[PDB]
RNA sequence: GACCCCAGAAAAGGUGUUGGUUGAUAUAGACAGCAGGACGGUGGCCAUGGAAGUCGGAAUCCGCUAAGGAGUGUGUAACA
């Protein structure tokens, strides 16, 4: 069956403006820009709102893989607004059973040096993702904070730490050492 | 300290439970750090303190002296916290203002030994000379020039035999 | 010992029983056809599952045997020891020969191997009989049952109340009406001709 | 069976409404059935406690206007977790029993905590075998008299966070009085009334 | 704490153990009965439903008595050896009588069918002496 | 050691999943079909034995 | 994947998608999520070394109720 007619409307706040180019949504608010084309999906989008900045995305004539994407496209831009407005935040905390895991942060946060995964000798060096920031929080002892804007490139450097620490050759259920995401927050906290 | 009050307490539950004898012809039995009971230290490198010699040192800093060092010995181990500012102790954590304090056991026995461990494992001969002197503590040949963790374990043999 | 049953899946001989001139055949695997409860009356079981062939081929005596253990095992497990009554109503009649390997074809004509039952489209293969509250332990133990057989078979719930051949509608009202007078497991159909000695003994 | 169920449920609501003119509406705190029968006990001899969905309420009510108006001030007020007591006794004398009547219920894991409670130092008298929970929560004890002691006052459980699987445990050995709380009376309605 | 604590629960009746009892596993929680204790407890306690007996002890520093719990399977084995009704309605009189009652026809139907280890349909249509006990 | 809030945590990760019993694939913990084309997306799933 | 003979496939599976059959719930509020309660007789009887709702054999009830099985599963030696 073909669907006449799927929409969806997400709502801008005042203090973010949305920019369409075509299919390229630029999302610009107080806390930088953010662009993410949607080329790939055959949907309209379009701005209704002078007042209260309304977007809509629709597809006419679409089966069930592509009325799919309709919301796959607002939870995106709904993220973007999020991400420009109060941003992306990730905690991960460092567990280990006997060896501590020395994190250290190379410039400006974009590298980050795990030491003593383990026991071993090897140096772990995970390099995020543009646009991400690595550091060691204050609040808590073994606990990273990741932070930017984009909620992909941030998940993205989170999962590359995670997998960065991986046990090899052991009963993952024994030995639970490694750095795991723990909150997935904003900034801002508003 | 966290890892040193969990010992001794699951040591003295087993003297508890199993020892049911009470103060009687043995008296008391339970092992207390300030009772002189307890000690610390490393067998391999061959150094180990008690709370009676850091109380006799930092009396002597300060029979009768024998007493003296009882009721410090008392003083250092336990929640009783120290002032580093003002140089007394105190009995609650928040200080007149308001920060938090030190122990008196991490601020002027775990203290120490951590600042010795720390210049002589990163290799800050300045400090290290200056530790040194402070505890007026003398090293013999061949151990003078050797830097690192024999270094450290000459140092910990003469201070805290 | 006994070869693959993909050697004897169809029915590509005539029928060839155990007879006066197919002598020595060995015994069928399968020797009991009716279990659970079957003494039980005609009105305590009213629902009755069937299972259907939609294959015209043979069943091995041993796979009846199998599939009715195993609906057995489940319908005791589900509805207790005395819920059901089951009845296979496939009779392996027909004998599937081997010729083991004087040498070659040479007289090929082979041995009493084992017997199969010949089954036709839409022939019921195996039926239980319960109360209305178990079709879905008897559909289920049906189609554990279909794993142990080659083709294709269609669970059915039957129209006709219990074993008889009476429509389940019906049935109460023939009861009523003297039409049908249990014995057993069944019922006997009482046709309105005949002396009527027969008829006073009803009706009294 | 809903139906019937659903059936003899409005039945009792319009039959309770018309046979007590005078009610409380009250709203249900995580109140367990302990501390329900508690109540029950302390009330059924002179009053009764009604409650259900409160769509079933409101549809039996809203079909009772017509017949019995002025109960339509309740349809606008009977939301979330609350429901009626019918009482024939005076409005000081039913709030202040019902809010006598609290009963201390323990501390759950994974509960907000509301009420903050310190733990005092004092001998609990239990055996030197239960230092473990103890530990956990990291609480230095010693052993005096064949009994565990603490040395001195540590704050459990602050206003607003998670009470922790261990902390709870520890609370419920120590038997002391945690965060407690009741069904609290949202308002009243006396003949056709709205008061605090 | 009314000079003692000691309202914990023994489980066991009927004859009087002693050695083969869980009394001397149980005792030093009190430290007050010892052998001496838990046998002047049962041969105290030996009656009063001599099935298994969960009952509650109260020590007076020395002495120990027995205050048995009435439940209710305990009571309906103790005094088996029928419709008897009039004894069921007579044991419950003495009993705390909670049964998160609205009457006493409460208490007789939860007993009713407890003793159900047949007394449904007197449960069903039971018409005498529904206020009786009160 | 590894205090049991921090267990909880990285048990999340390497213990409360699923597994197929045909791919042995490592599902998510409220997994009803397998995601691998291998098995089939079967719906033959069992839990993540524990260390217990 | 792609044309009689014909030149390769089965049982069994799929929360891929598409049709169809039958049934059920729901504005007296479905479904899913997040959030509260999940009781009392009663640690029901017999099994017993301990089996308390959860190794088992039968029973499968009652009251308060908005509702709760003398129990769906994890778990404990048994409880929790
Ligand atoms: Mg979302
Ligand atoms: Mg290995
Ligand atoms: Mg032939
Ligand atoms: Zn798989």
């Amino acid at each position: 069956m073909k669907t006449i007619l799927s929409n969806q409307t997400v709502d801008i706040p005042e203090n973010v403006d949305i920019t369409l180019k075509g299919r390229t949504v630029i999302v610009k608010g107080p806390r930088g820009t953010l662009r993410r084309d949607f080329n790939h999906i055959n949907v309209e989008l379009s701005l209704l709102g002078k007042k209260k900045k309304r977007l809509r995305v629709d597809k006419w004539w679409g089966n069930r893989k592509e009325l799919a994407t309709v919301r796959t496209i607002c939870s995106h831009v709904q993220n973007m607004i999020k991400g420009v407005t109060l941003g992306f935040r990730y905690k991960m905390r460092s567990v280990y059973a006997h060896f501590p895991i020395n994190v250290v942060i190379q410039e400006n946060g974009s590298l980050v040096e795990i030491r003593n995964f383990l026991g071993e000798k090897y140096i772990r060096r995970v390099r995020m993702r543009p646009g991400v920031a690595c550091s060691v929080s204050q609040a808590q002892k073994d606990e990273l904070i990741l932070e930017g804007n984009d909620i992909e490139l941030v998940s993205n450097s989170a999962a590359l730490i995670q997998q960065a620490t991986t046990v090899k050759n052991k009963d993952i259920r024994k030995f639970l050492d490694g750095i795991y995401v723990s909150e997935k927050g904003t900034v801002q906290q508003a | 300290y966290q890892t040193f009050q969990r010992i001794v307490e699951n040591v003295n539950v087993i003297i508890s439970t199993y020892g049911e004898g009470e103060s009687g012809p043995m008296g008391n039995i339970m092992i207390d750090p300030v009772l002189g009971t307890v000690g610390f230290g490393s067998g391999l490198h061959g150094w180990a303190f008690t709370l009676k010699q850091f109380a006799e040192m930092y009396v002597a800093k300060f029979a009768e002296r024998a007493k003296k060092v009882e009721d410090m010995m008392k003083k250092l181990w336990g929640d009783r916290y120290f002032d580093p500012a003002n140089g007394k102790f105190s009995k609650s954590a928040t200080s007149p203002e308001g920060k938090k304090l030190p122990r008196t056991f991490c601020q002027l026995i775990l203290d120490p030994i951590f600042k010795v461990f720390d210049a002589i494992m990163n290799f800050k001969k300045e400090e290290t000379a200056k530790l040194i002197e402070k505890l007026d503590i003398k090293l013999d040949s061949e151990d003078k020039d050797k830097e690192g963790k024999p270094l450290l374990k000459a140092v910990m043999r003469r201070w805290l035999p | 010992g006994r070869r693959p049953a993909r050697c004897y899946r169809y029915c590509k001989n005539k029928p060839y029983p155990k007879s006066r001139f197919c002598r020595g055949v060995p015994d069928a695997k399968i020797r009991i056809f009716d279990l659970g409860r079957k003494k039980a009356k005609v009105d305590e079981f009213p629902l009755g599952g069937h299972m259907v062939s939609d294959e015209y081929e043979q069943l091995s005596s041993e796979a009846l045997e199998a599939a009715r253990i195993c609906a057995n095992k489940y319908m005791v497990k589900s509805c207790g020891r005395d819920g059901f009554h089951m009845r296979v109503r496939l009779h392996p009649f027909h004998v599937i020969r081997i010729n083991k390997m004087q040498t070659g074809m040479r007289g090929a004509f082979g041995k009493p191997q084992g017997t199969v039952a010949r089954v036709h489209i839409g022939q019921v293969i195996m039926s239980i009989r319960t109360k209305l509250q178990n079709e879905e332990h008897v559909i289920e133990a049906l189609r554990r049952a279909k794993f142990k057989f080659p083709g294709r078979q269609k669970i059915h719930i039957s129209k006709k109340w219990g074993f008889t051949k009476f429509n389940a509608d019906e049935f109460e009202d023939m009861v009523a009406k003297k039409c049908l007078i249990p014995d057993g497991c069944g019922v006997k159909y009482v046709p309105s001709h005949g002396p009527l000695d027969k008829w006073r003994v009803l009706h009294s | 069976d809903r139906a019937t169920w659903k059936s003899n449920y409005f039945l009792k609501i319009i039959q309770l409404l018309d046979d007590y003119p005078k009610c409380f509406i009250v709203g249900a705190d995580n109140v367990g059935s302990k501390q329900m029968q508690q109540i029950r006990m302390s009330l059924r001899g002179k009053a009764v406690v009604l409650m259900g969905k409160n769509t079933m309420m409101r549809k039996a009510i809203r079909g009772h206007l017509e017949n019995n108006p002025a109960l339509e001030k309740l349809l606008p007020h009977i939301r979330g977790n609350v429901g009626f007591v019918f009482t024939k006794e005076d409005l000081t004398e039913i709030r202040d029993m019902l809010l006598a009547n609290k009963v201390p219920a323990a501390a759950r894991a994974g509960a907000i905590a509301p009420c903050e409670v310190t733990v005092p130092a004092q001998n609990t008298g239990l055996g030197p075998e239960k230092t473990s929970f103890f530990q956990a929560l990291g609480i230095t004890t010693k052993i005096s008299r064949g009994t565990i002691e603490i040395l001195s006052d540590v704050q459990l459980i602050k206003t607003g966070d998670k009470v922790g699987a261990s902390e709870a445990t520890l609370l419920n050995m120590l038997n002391i009085s945690p965060f407690s709380f009741g069904l609290v009376i949202q308002q009243v309605f006396d003949n056709g009334s709205i008061y605090n | 704490p009314n000079e003692i604590k000691v309202v914990y629960l023994r489980c066991t009746g009927g004859e009087v153990g002693a050695t083969s009892a869980l009394a001397p596993k149980i005792g030093p929680l009190g430290l007050s009965p010892k052998k001496v204790g838990d046998d002047i407890a049962k041969a105290t306690g030996d009656w009063k439903g001599l099935r298994i007996t969960v009952k509650l002890t109260i020590q007076n520093r020395q002495a120990q008595i027995e205050v048995v719990p009435s439940a209710s399977a305990l009571i309906i084995k103790a005094l088996k050896e029928i419709t008897f009704d009039e004894i069921v309605n007579i044991a419950r009189q003495m009993r705390h009588r909670s049964l998160a009652r609205e009457l006493s026809g409460t208490i007789k139907e939860i007993l009713g069918t407890a003793q159900s280890v047949h007394p449904h349909d007197i449960i069903d249509d039971i018409n005498s002496g529904a206020v009786e006990c009160p | 050691i590894i205090e049991p809030s921090l267990r909880q945590l990285a048990q999340k990760y390497n213990c409360d999943k699923m597994i197929c019993r045909k791919c042995y694939a490592r599902l998510h913990p409220r997994a009803v079909n397998c995601r691998k084309k291998k098995c089939g997306h079967t719906n033959n799933l069992r839990p993540k034995k524990k260390v217990k």
